[PDB]
RNA sequence: GGAGGUUGGCUUAGAAGCAGCCACCCUUUAAAGAAAGCGUAAUAGCUCACUAGUCGAGUCGGCCUGCGCGGAAGAUGUAAC
RNA sequence: GAUGUCGGCUCAUCACAUCCUGGGGCUGAAGCCGGUCCCAAGGGUAUGGCUGUUCGCCAUUUAAAGUGGUACGCGAGCUGG
């Protein structure tokens, strides 16, 4: 994971979603574009 | 076959042997390499062998390769309007000593407008964007 | 469009069970999928069915929905067997139990439960066969927690598709 | 020899009379080495042309002690002195001979090289 | 979905739409960025706009403000209603 | 009208911001090793040469020789350099 507390869009396939109370963002390409909370 | 249009190509002329200005040229969008040497050669000797004259091919899979048609070899030759062969450094702030449109005369004569152009006099103003290639501007 | 909001056009295949507080369904190829229907949920019954939420919360806008596309792969799981082809290298079947050799020097063998079936009609890749989408979809993943696919080169059990991120070193 | 500042006989062939143990090799707090273990010695006397010198860091095994070793009938051998047999860092000995008896607790994969040459 | 010529540049296993260097409009005619960049790291597979017949609908972005969510780790024992 | 130092010894107890062991994500992670970030406090977590030392510097270990709080824990338990 790549823990922030600024979680952002950084490609354009990357995909914030609310998964349980936990802002994390899904990247559909890359996985080095994935992050936890923010 | 997929294509999107405007695509380069660095190959010689009449003979599909010399490679390596471009060496091994085809990948991924287009067909293979060594069988283009008669596609050229129904149109010969008139369009300025041997000196760069630059192209845009279209590709096809059904053993056809055919292009955008300009007689008139009109890129490189307006090196040769002026008087250069090595471009200018940067383009068109930077210079060498720029051309004029008396110095297309001879390039407009039978360029042949009807595939290029609407009349003959709107392909003189077609080389007045292409030596806007080189680190020239067309003033007249 | 909303995907509640359309009626469902079902095949005239399955016998439905009509019960209002909950629904089951029936057929050939294939039985005994009822599901339990929630409280906000409404079902207005024709030669088609469609469904409906009951009160202006967003809960049931998205419990309407997920209803619809949960009994349209129980119409269509009853009429269709669910499949997915597990791409991999070297497949042992024997029947109702599977039995696998994914890289170490342990050979783990892996069962299949009631309902769901496992063939191999490739050399190398399996094909399943079951009546509701819930527990196919379960027992590929029930695979892939065995064995990732390598980045680097790439061994033991796939997806169908081809998004395997791949790196060179 | 079974600890540290101990000072032990030199059983093999080249190099040091007596050397001392500086550490009990194998776990963390060991505390002991008896017959076939491994520690590590400083040289506190040597002969004047040997292949080790005064002062020197190095590792020996442990062949010979007066606490003994205890067989499998419950029967101890034990002997009148400490001795080791110094070992490069191959823990292969340094010398050519061995002096003195061994014990058969030491013709392992990895030490039958000072039983070879044992006059046991 | 797909242009009817002839290497758009000092380079030479290998130099587009991503190298210390930069960019705006001329057709057999209803037809379109000599380009902002993930790609089979690169070349022979492929992604944001359609002047459009065809599936048929209420959408896509910002601002103001209400209450909430992460950012939030500590030592005797819940232990900041 | 007294709450008697620093360190060692003996005994600890809690924290987790984890040194080892256990589970993972990403990698410019081929593998062997690592880097970095999560999750995790169950149990472990040196011995000496110098110096009054804490530390430190060194020798050799170890799976690892963690970081803090506890009147810089502990002298009606010791020592007294």
């Amino acid at each position: 994971m790549k823990v922030r507390a600024s979680v952002k869009k950084l490609c354009r396939n990357c995909k914030i979603i609310r998964r349980d109370g936990i802002v994390r963002v899904i990247c559909s390409a890359e996985p080095r574009h994935k992050q936890r909370q923010g | 076959k997929k294509i999107q249009a405007y695509i380069k190509l660095q190959v010689k002329a009449g003979q599909a042997n010399p490679s390596p200005p471009v060496g091994p040229a085809l990948g991924q969008h287009g067909v293979n390499i060594m069988e283009f040497c008669k596609a050229f050669n129904a149109k010969t000797q008139g369009q300025e062998p041997g000196l760069p004259t630059p192209v845009i091919i279209t590709v096809y899979s059904d053993r056809s390769f055919t292009f955008e048609t300009k007689s008139t070899p009109a890129a490189v030759l307006l090196k040769k309007a002026a008087g250069i062969t090595s471009g200018s450094a940067r383009p068109n702030s930077q210079k060498v000593g720029t051309v004029t449109r008396a110095q297309l005369e001879e390039i407009a004569k039978t360029k042949q407008a009807d595939l290029t152009a609407a009349d003959l006099d709107a392909a003189v103003r077609t080389i007045a964007g292409s030596a806007r290639s080189m680190g020239l501007n067309v003033e007249g | 469009s909303r995907v509640a909001k359309n009626p469902v056009k079902l095949p005239a295949g399955v016998e439905i069970k009509l019960a209002g507080q909950q629904l089951s369904i029936k057929g050939a190829k294939g039985a005994l999928e009822l599901k339990v229907h929630p409280s906000v949920e409404v079902i207005q019954d024709s030669g088609e069915l469609r469904f409906a939420a009951r009160n202006g919360d967003q809960q049931t806008r998205a419990m309407a929905g997920t209803t619809r596309a949960l009994v349209n792969n129980m119409v269509v799981g009853v009429s269709q067997g669910f499949e997915r082809k597990l791409q991999l290298v070297g497949v042992q079947a024997k029947g109702q139990v599977l039995s696998l050799s994914l890289g170490f020097s342990h050979p783990v063998d892996y069962e299949l439960p009631a309902g769901i079936v496992a063939e191999t009609p490739s050399q190398t890749d399996i094909l399943i066969k079951g009546i509701d989408k819930q527990l196919v979809g379960q027992v590929a993943a029930e695979i892939r927690d065995f064995r990732p696919p390598e980045p680097y080169k790439g061994k033991g059990v796939r997806y169908a598709d081809e998004v395997v991120r791949r790196k060179e070193a | 020899m079974i600890q540290t500042q101990s000072m032990l006989d030199v059983a093999d062939n080249s190099g040091a009379r007596r050397v001392m143990c500086i550490k009990v090799l194998g776990g963390s707090h060991r505390r002991y080495a008896g017959i076939g273990d491994i520690i590590k010695v400083t040289v506190k006397e040597a002969i004047p042309r040997g292949k080790v010198k005064k002062g020197q860091v190095m590792t020996a095994v442990v062949v010979r002690t007066k606490h003994g070793v205890r067989r499998t009938d419950g029967s101890i051998i034990r002997f009148d002195g400490n001795a080791a047999v110094l070992l490069n860092n191959k823990q292969e000995p340094i010398g050519t001979r061995i002096f003195g008896p061994v014990t058969r607790e030491l013709r392992t994969e990895k030490f039958m090289k000072i039983v070879s040459l044992a006059p046991e």
